[PDB]
């Protein structure tokens, strides 16, 4: 598939702007989407979803409000609208796509983002490390907490594994906690005890390096952690 | 109720709807079988209706669907299995006259299709076809020749005619539960649908005014 | 003081009257809460048939309780007891009338056009059988509300022409299925010979005058006489009025539901079953 | 000539009536005349699944006990998921007149055939988000009764025109044809190994196959009229099958010859669909008379009704754990048992 | 001499079916009753289970 999104640049303070994504390879009209920001050298944090039929919307607590989120069907194009920017939103963004029914993996395919520059019941985690030295030939387990039990009534575990590469955009590595996402090596691995969660790499080797990072999908609102960057 | 059935459940509901859109269609819906043969001109017939293994057709007449199903030469099925045409309101049948050495084939099949129980519910419309090369072979050729029971001249186009139908009509064992009906086309081509609609009017107010008559 | 003084016109008083009355009403409210039970317990026979049935019974049944419940007054001052009892009584029987109307036009589909191309929604028949009568109660009440009650009875005045209120109605309901009646008896005589052809002249005479009784109680055309009952000089009308129309559910049972072999059949499945 | 050829098949037929003959040292009823009856089953809906317009014609469940495919004579297939009653698929087909389906075991395939005389296989896991199909199969000179998955890349075919096929999906043409009966074919079932596979056609008469080579090995009479369905023991050892006599059989394919009838004097009508359960003990039949009957197996004695349904019952399926039944008929509904 | 190939392959259709090993009908019902009896105990359908385990409970 493919996205292609545009809208970045640089505004003075009060005043608005627009976002838009526009697909190609796929069918639009049965996927959901979601939109997710970045602060310049830290982690992430979820912006706002959307579902396919129009039917639920929900916003972030800290710019709901002033931001609004819309879709076209037959021209596959998706919009987001801001107003009254101040100097924290300065960031840059990006789209993901995620379908929802029986044996689905959510957030597979991650777009390319862009640039914007401004002149208690949330669970939280915390990562367990900003820097490892490792070599190749060795194995290498990544760790994160929470702060309350992810696993739902039906079975389920709801932790999720990506990967940012140097100067790319995430990847999926793990879904649902123990599963193993299409076009990626089987060396890859998921496992850990209620609240405290670890992905396991064997057999270290070259362009297997970034950062990190476990996200959450239990109950709205999305949260992330700080990230753990590996040397190699 | 677990921030991932729910959107699974908003999936239900959408196709849920997709297919009740569809139930207003089913619902006003009529079907024919057609039978006929391989001189009989069935394609020509199908061409100048406007239409357009099995084939399928749909149109419509006056704001009602029809649905018209080709069996392509697939009678030799005599088994229960293939009796999946209970739904059926009509069957029509094209049957030659000009070609008398071939009559005898067409009723051989005729009297195989409409003595089955299936059908026993069902009316049956017959069309002798083209229905002109005998106003020149009459004159020309006796139609004693091969039937032996005729009584009358072989002149005579009515004598002829009736007496066609009157052997077309005898083949039915307890004739009739819904009535027998017949007419005479050559290239009109253009005033079929009213006869077939007429006729399937008439079948659909036998059973509305049956249903009634409950006492 | 009858049955008979919903379609009166000049305060007729009689005790036979009132007997008949009596006896019709308690035999109808009988049969029509049984009708109701049976028409809400046998499966094979849903449609849009058994549902203006099943309307058309609950509003008898609701109306004609209220009637033999509360329809004498003190003879005195009115109070809002009657007024009340005035326009429930109101409602009721216009909500029954519309309901036979449906009916009336369930037959035209059935019999006009053969094909099974149309239909209407549960909602929609609903709707229409008790949003009208609602409506023109309201507009009733807004005109002229000192109207409803009677020195005698809980029943419409007769100033201003009030009582037309409920025969307004109803006269533009009977002339229409008066119609429809008439078509469908035709086209039966038309048909039967194709249907029954085993039958002689007496069995298809007695075939087309059990049917023609039966669908005469639905299209409510047995009240026409009850439209002349104006005169104390004609009584045999009264009478006629009064014996046949007290009798209407009675008739409709047994005509709709034990002569059908369908409801036959059943009702030997539950004598099975329990 | 013609004549000694004929005595020679008959001295052969002698032969093998003398052989079963011999073998017959008891009857399937006196060995378990000591085994105590199941006693009264009373299963109940746990839940009903809508949306159909028509009849159903064939269902099939899947490999994880969970989803399952369905099939009308409307032109669509539905994948539901029966814990929830969810609709995870609707697939559109292209003919109305459809009359069989099948459940790839790896969950990526389904199938389909009918009057067109051609069998179509769809692909459910794709990167575009939709199903479409993958391959049509042609070759048939007959309408087609079923079609069974083997792997990924075969599968079994049988028609009407007294054949059956083996297919590969990948290159697309035959690898081995079966002829030998008389008579139109209706059903057939693999065994759990995968290697033979028996069906039943319309003759009074039914065969055991073997794929690897592509003849016949031996065949067994006894009904009098056409056969409906036929079903695998867990094992792989025996088989059971229904006719239009009303009578339903078992025979064992080692012991050559028929072993147990089911029968009854109220019953006037044949049967549609046979399936059997886990550990071979209760045999599953729809029948004509608007209802479905659970036999025990063993015994030949009715130990069960299932009565719920308004038409002809035409589709019995049993899970691969053993924790829930299906029936579907002319009603347009599914209904799950346990 | 359609015929006489027809009856050839009928006669070897026959002979292959003749030399089959058999055995006795005894042993095919024992069979039978021991796969039975063997997997009786984790049937659900024929033994119940307990509702709290059930799907669809």
């Amino acid at each position: 598939v493919q996205l292609v999104e545009s809208g970045g640049g640089l505004v003075q303070p009060g005043g608005s702007r627009k976002l838009s994504c526009s697909a190609s390879g796929f069918a639009f009209s049965s996927f959901g989407m979601h939109w997710v920001r970045q602060a310049p050298e830290k982690g992430l944090e979820w912006v706002a979803y959307i579902s396919s039929g129009s039917g639920t919307i929900y916003y972030a607590d800290t710019v709901k409000g002033r931001f609004t989120i819309s879709r076209d069907d037959p021209k596959n194009t998706l919009f987001l609208q801001m107003t009254s920017l101040r100097s924290e939103d300065t960031a840059m963004y990006y789209c993901v796509r995620s379908i929802y029914y029986y044996g689905s993996s959510p957030f597979d395919f991650w777009g390319q983002g862009t640039t914007l520059t401004v002149s208690s019941a949330d669970i939280v985690m915390t990562q367990a490390t900003s820097s490892v030295p490792v070599t190749p030939g060795e194995s290498v387990s990544i760790s994160c907490r929470s702060s309350k039990s992810l696993l739902h009534s039906n079975g389920n575990t709801y932790l999720y594994w990506f990967l940012q590469r140097p100067g790319q955009s995430p990847q999926l590595l793990i879904y649902r906690m123990s599963n193993l996402a299409s076009g990626v090596p089987d060396r890859f691995s998921g496992s850990g005890s209620g609240t405290a969660f670890t992905l396991t790499i064997s057999r270290l080797e070259a362009e297997d390096v970034g950062v990190y990072y476990c996200m959450q999908h239990l109950e709205y609102p999305l949260t992330f952690g700080a990230g753990t960057k590996l040397e190699l | 109720v677990s921030a991932e059935d729910k959107a699974a459940a908003e999936r239900s509901k959408e196709i849920d709807k997709c297919l009740s859109r569809e139930k207003t269609y089913v619902k006003r819906l009529v079907k024919i079988l057609l039978l006929g043969a391989d001189n009989s001109g069935k394609s020509t017939f199908l061409k100048q209706m406007r239409i357009i293994g099995i084939h399928e057709y749909d149109f419509e007449i006056k704001n009602v669907p029809f649905k018209m199903v080709d069996v392509g030469g697939q009678r030799s099925e005599r088994k229960r299995w293939f009796e999946c045409f209970d739904s059926v309101t009509s069957i029509l049948f094209l049957v030659d006259s000009s070609d008398f050495n071939r009559l005898t084939e067409s009723l051989n099949d005729f009297e195989t299709i409409v003595n089955n129980r299936v059908f026993s519910n069902v009316s049956i419309i017959l069309f002798l076809n083209k229905t002109d090369l005998l106003e020149e072979k009459v004159q020309i050729v006796s139609i004693k020749d091969y039937f032996l029971e005729f009584e009358g001249d072989p002149h005579c186009l009515r004598d002829v005619q009736k007496f066609l139908v009157e052997c077309f009509r005898n083949k039915r064992r307890d004739q009739q539960q819904k009535p027998l009906y017949h007419h005479f086309t050559t290239a009109i081509n253009t005033e079929n649908a009213r006869l077939i609609f007429r006729d399937v009017k008439d079948t659909i107010l036998h059973d509305n005014l049956k249903q009634l008559m409950l006492q | 003081s009858s049955f008979a003084i919903l379609m009166a016109h000049y305060d007729v008083e009689d005790w036979k009257l009132t007997l008949i009355t009596r006896v019709g009403l308690a035999l109808s409210l009988f049969c029509l809460l049984l009708c109701i039970l049976t028409f809400l317990l046998v499966r094979p026979i849903q449609g849009s048939r058994t549902t203006i049935h099943l309307h058309l019974c609950i509003c008898l049944f609701v109306g004609s309780t209220i009637f033999l419940a509360g329809i004498e007054n003190e003879g005195g001052q009115v109070g809002l007891r009657c007024r009340l009892v005035a326009g429930l009584l109101h409602y009721c029987f216009l909500a029954a009338f519309c309901w036979m109307s449906l009916e009336g036009l369930e037959l035209y589909f059935l019999v006009v056009r053969v094909f099974q191309g149309q239909g209407l929604s549960t909602r929609w028949l609903c709707l229409i059988g008790y949003g009208v009568p609602l409506l023109i109660v309201g507009v009733s009440a807004a005109i002229y509300s000192k109207g409803y009650g009677r020195p005698r009875y809980c029943w419409l005045d007769f100033e201003q022409g009030f009582l037309w209120s409920f025969l307004g109605p109803v006269t533009f309901i009977i002339l229409c299925n008066a119609v429809i009646f008439v078509t469908t008896v035709w086209k039966l005589t038309q048909k039967f010979s194709e249907i029954n052809p085993d039958m002689k002249k007496l069995k298809k005479a007695r075939a087309l005058t059990i049917t023609a009784i039966a669908q005469l109680f639905l299209l409510g055309c047995t009240w026409v006489f009850g439209l002349f009952i104006f005169d104390d000089r004609s009584l045999v009308l009264t009478y006629v009025f009064t014996i046949l129309n007290c009798l209407q559910g009675a008739f409709l049972y047994l005509l709709h539901c034990l002569l059908n072999k369908k409801v036959r059949e059943e009702y030997r499945k539950w004598a099975c079953l329990v | 000539e013609l004549d000694q050829l004929r005595q020679e098949a008959e001295q052969l037929k002698n032969q093998i009536r003398d052989a079963r003959k011999a073998c017959a040292d008891a009857t399937l009823s006196q060995i378990t005349n000591n085994i105590d009856p199941v006693g009264r089953i009373q299963m109940r809906t746990r839940r009903t699944l809508r949306g159909h317009l028509a009849k159903i014609y064939a269902m099939h469940w899947g490999t994880d006990s969970r989803l399952l495919v369905s099939a009308s004579q409307d032109g669509k297939l539905i994948i539901w998921d029966s814990y929830t009653t969810n609709k995870v698929h609707a697939i559109p087909l292209r003919s109305s007149w459809v009359m069989t389906c099948a459940y790839a075991p790896s969950g990526n395939y389904v199938a389909c055939g009918g009057l067109d005389n051609i069998c179509s296989i769809y692909n459910l896991k794709t990167r575009e988000g939709n199903v479409r199909v993958s391959r049509e199969l042609a070759g048939h000179t007959g309408y087609l009764s079923c079609c069974r998955f083997l792997d990924d890349n075969q599968i079994v075919t049988s028609s009407g025109d007294t054949t059956c096929a083996l297919w590969d999906i990948e290159t697309g043409q035959q690898t081995t044809t079966f002829t030998g009966h008389t008579g139109d074919v209706m059903s057939l079932s693999l065994a759990p190994d995968t290697r033979l596979f028996v069906s039943g056609a319309c003759d009074a008469s039914a065969k055991l196959w073997d794929v690897r080579e592509g003849m016949c090995r031996q065949t067994f009479t006894g009904h009098e009229s056409d056969i409906n369905a036929i079903c695998f023991f867990p094992n792989g050892n025996a088989f059971a099958t229904g006719s239009d006599d009303a009578t339903c059989r078992l025979f064992d394919l080692r012991a050559d010859q028929e072993l147990m009838t089911y029968s009854h004097d109220n019953i006037i009508c044949g049967i549609t669909s046979v399936s059997f359960s886990k550990s071979g003990r209760l045999l599953l039949a729809g029948y004509d008379d608007f209802n479905c009957n659970v036999w025990d197996a063993l015994k030949a004695d009715r130990a069960g009704v299932l009565a719920g349904h308004d038409n002809r019952v035409s589709c019995l399926g049993v899970t691969d754990d053993g924790m829930a039944v299906a029936t579907g008929s002319w009603d347009s509904f599914l209904k799950i048992w346990n | 001499t359609a015929s006489i190939a027809q009856a050839r392959k009928l006669v070897e259709q026959l002979k292959m079916e003749a030399n089959i090993d058999r055995i006795k009908v005894s042993k095919a019902a024992a069979d039978l009753m021991a796969y039975c009896e063997a997997h009786a105990k984790e049937d659900p359908l024929l033994t119940p289970v307990p509702a709290s385990e059930n799907p669809f409970r």
